[PDB]
């Protein structure tokens, strides 16, 4: 698992 | 929001694909390895995510990056909220990460275990129980005469 999706 | 990123020193170790560093200046403020960041959530409603920089590296294929070690809050366990908003927990999620995602640099200390303290009583404010209302303590003083008994709650009532 990984919090930070942005782009 | 940080923009102008720099390396500070030369690099600690080499891949021959990474770079790493031990110290980084970004915007006016310069950050190391050890120090502890803040990073908004993608949903900027949510509490700020805490994390300790664990590495800084150049990366070909990414760019200037750290590994964030993140903390956790109360609402993130079983326990829910905490007393206080500045407690954390640790807990074991990782996350490489662009520099340019950390908010601000940010300080969280351990704060290790204590014993009970001097368990007394204590008092801040005065009770005016006739009107209900808290007040700062009278400075109500005693004379030469009267001080070898004086009440101050006994002077005030006369
Ligand atoms: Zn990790």
């Amino acid at each position: 698992h990984r919090k930070v999706l942005r782009d | 929001s940080k923009n102008r990123i720099s390396w500070v020193g030369d690099a600690v170790k080499t891949d021959g694909k990474k770079s790493y560093y031990k110290k980084v200046c970004i915007d006016s403020e310069t950050l190391e390895v050890g120090d502890c960041v803040s990073v908004i959530p993608d949903d900027s409603s949510k509490p700020l995510y805490l994390a300790r920089v664990t590495a800084l590296w150049e990366d070909s294929s990414n760019g200037q990056m750290f590994h964030a070690h993140w903390f956790c809050a109360g609402t993130d366990t079983v326990l829910g909220a905490t007393s206080d908003p500045l407690e954390l927990f640790l807990v074991d999620e990782c996350e490489d990460m662009q520099l340019s995602y950390i908010h601000s640099k940010v300080q969280v200390i351990y704060k290790a275990p204590s014993g009970a303290g001097s368990a007394t009583y204590f008092y801040q404010l005065w009770y005016d129980q006739d009107y209900a209302r808290f007040e700062s303590p009278p400075k109500t003083q005693p004379t030469e005469d009267n001080k070898y008994k004086f009440c101050a709650s006994c002077a005030r009532l006369a």
